[PDB]
């Protein structure tokens, strides 16, 4: 089979750059290249066909080049809505095979998370496990730490972390951080705190709660 | 317009098999040939196979041919796969495509396991003290397989709702959050989370009552 | 211990007929006679009339002489009563009771049925809404907090109320429902507590409308805790 | 028929006070009698049959006694539990008759209501009605007044009260009172009190709270 390289996996790039992804070919494949872009959505849609020619919709900002064994997709001036995979496919030979992907997402300036807290509900509580939920909203980077604490004293390894992907928008994410612990275990403690370390963030931010008592 | 509706998401038993479907519209079906393909999670596309519906000819990526099996149906100008002898790797979102690959389908979830269908619980997500956005949502706890589908007040609710991605507990189960954040003066809306499994046939209403003294 | 079981209770049309079972143990079914006896809502006790099981013999209140039908199962240790004619009058409990004798013929009702409640409407069966009644103290002196369900808009009557599976009733209270303006019925069920916050423990209600067939649990937030 | 007369239908003592319940035929029964006890929850059981004969688990404190057309049952020193309605039975002549019956309570000391008021549910309150509860926790006596008050403006004619049965224990009583609303003569105005008056209180006691916070 041929194999196609997509050697940069991840970019990054502010509104209205140029941005160009690479493609590469373990043999010459004559131009028979075609770029699809799939959506966070999951939703994918052709961009380019036969290495340079525009599928119907496809704004004229989209274009692409190449020849032998290597091609490039071009973005001329970044919009928010481009946020999405980009696949490289040849069809010199059979199989068709695909490039592995490139990922792209957008560049803004920091956004501090607003942080909120929630107790574990009586319902779920009476079944005899406690669910302490940290939301992060609406943030930028991507890049943030969360440390749960129990009477002060820090959690390991009975958290999640859960993340969106990249708002078509704001360019901005959230993230979810669950700590999971028994009735027995929550019932002991009494202050329930998540600590947030994020850029936009000056110093770090803690929300928490008593148990009552 | 060109449409491809490929079947709903299914859970299937390893060793079994499974076929899905691709009821195409808005082009002649016997015209143009019809494309596989496999994504798996976090993962890039492969080329399966493709089949000509006006005769029934079939070409395989050698990777697939004791795998699937391609078929149409020309009077419901419907394209069949079928997957057999499934194993955890078949585990994947599948795609239909009409042949460049110019239009594809929305693109079916097949999981495969032993492991029985588990209906969500639905908790709220309600904070303790009673900024201009205050936050709530519904936790959406030990649910098997994927997906769910959250939406707020029947739908018509969308600003400010962020609904998590699934993330597999050490239970085998799976959990998300679903929160809004809505202006923090919400005195007279009320916040309805609406969750429907439909591998398990439930769907779960609940109101999120504010902890308010 | 001598025990007399009824049937359920049951919605039937007017004009319509239905009928009450009595199932017996304890005792020996045809060695005692049965009668059966109405209670009106907030009203006295009426005597419909007793049969004997062994023979099938019956005598009649000559006020429900085309109202009342008794018969008797010996296979089953069952008496039944069959009530024909149905009009909202019929709307009532229904007894069945063991007919002791004493001397010669000194005779009482020695044990009774938990009685059987017969409403009679043309109104469909509706199963009850249940909404929290959530606690707010409002002091920091309160001596007693508070907490219920409201369980809204349901017919017929009855529906029980039990708190925890069972396992709480101290404290409980489970008022009488009222008759709506709309015909259909509601109730509150409420518990006090001792004001200790509310300890470790959490307060859910389970509503049970057997006319509707619907079970309801529902978890009432306590919301005890605070962030500041 | 023998008409059987209760002429006391409602009847109040102290506890360890000696109690008399009369009953009247109207015509001479020749002792042909029985008496039968009713709890609140409706169950009944046999206390004395042929004018003084006790039946099985019935206390000694229970005693009968009559001729002719007049008869007495006498519960010697009252315990809580003798809370019920007691009802007469004649088996002189067919048709079988029996008292109109007397309810017993137990006076105890004077005791305040314990005031709580709830405003809706949002479970409730998004289905276009508002239910509005008051409730007053064991007193003494019965006799109590529940007013509401929308925006100091009192109500009328939208409200229904329930009482409870005298209490086996305390020999206290409960009442709650419901105010029903649309949903949106609700959301017109912000406080809802309720006002209790009761002789354990020095004055009129009023719980209330404000809609939206």
């Amino acid at each position: 089979d041929i194999q196609m390289t997509q050697t940069t996996s991840s970019l990054s790039a502010s509104l209205g750059d140029r941005v160009t992804i690479t493609c590469s070919a373990s043999q010459g494949i004559n131009n028979y290249l075609n770029w699809y872009q799939q959506k966070p959505d999951g939703t994918v849609k052709l961009l380019i066909y036969y290495t340079s020619s525009l599928h119907s919709g496809v704004p004229s900002r989209f274009s692409g080049s190449g020849s032998g064994t290597d091609y490039s997709l071009t973005i001329s001036n970044l919009e928010p809505e481009d946020i999405a995979t980009y696949y490289c496919q040849q069809y010199s030979n059979l199989p068709y095979t695909f490039g592995g992907g490139t990922k792209l997402e957008i560049k803004r300036t920091v956004a501090a998370p607003s942080v909120f807290i929630f107790p574990p509900s009586d319902e779920q509580l009476k079944s005899g496990t406690a669910s302490v939920v940290c939301l992060l909203n609406n943030f930028y980077p991507r890049e943030a730490k969360v440390q749960w604490k129990v009477d002060n004293a820090l959690q390991s390894g009975n958290s999640q972390e859960s993340v969106t992907e990249q708002d078509s928008k704001d360019s901005t994410y959230s993230l979810s951080s669950t700590l999971t612990l028994s009735k027995a275990d929550y019932e002991k403690h009494k202050v329930y705190a998540c600590e947030v370390t994020h850029q936009g963030l000056s110093s770090p931010v803690t929300k928490s709660f008593n148990r009552g008592e | 317009e060109v449409q491809l509706q490929q079947s709903g998401p299914d859970l299937v038993k390893p060793g079994a098999s499974v076929k899905i479907s691709c009821k195409t519209s808005g082009y002649t079906f016997t015209e143009y040939i019809m494309h596989w393909v496999k994504q798996s999670h976090g993962k890039s596309l492969e080329w399966i196979g493709g089949i000509i519906p006006n005769n029934g000819g079939t070409s395989y990526n050698q990777k697939f041919k004791d795998k699937a099996t391609m078929t149409v149906d020309k009077s419901s100008s419907t394209g069949y796969m079928e997957l057999r002898s499934l194993t955890s790797e078949d585990s994947a979102v599948y795609y239909c495509t009409r042949r460049a690959l110019d239009y594809w389908g929305q693109g079916t979830l097949v999981t495969v396991s032993s492991a029985s269908t588990k209906g969500p619980s639905v908790f709220p997500l309600a904070p303790c003290s009673r900024e201009s956005t205050a936050a709530l949502g519904c936790l959406v706890k030990d649910y098997f397989p994927e997906p769910v589908t959250v939406s707020w007040n029947s739908g018509a609710l969308t600003s400010g709702v962020h609904t998590f991605p699934a993330v597999l507990q050490s239970s085998g189960l799976y959990s998300l959050s679903s929160v809004v954040t809505v202006p923090s003066s919400f005195g007279t809306q009320t916040y309805t989370c609406n969750v429907d499994h439909k591998p398990s046939n439930t769907k779960v209403d609940k109101t999120v009552e504010r902890c308010s003294c």
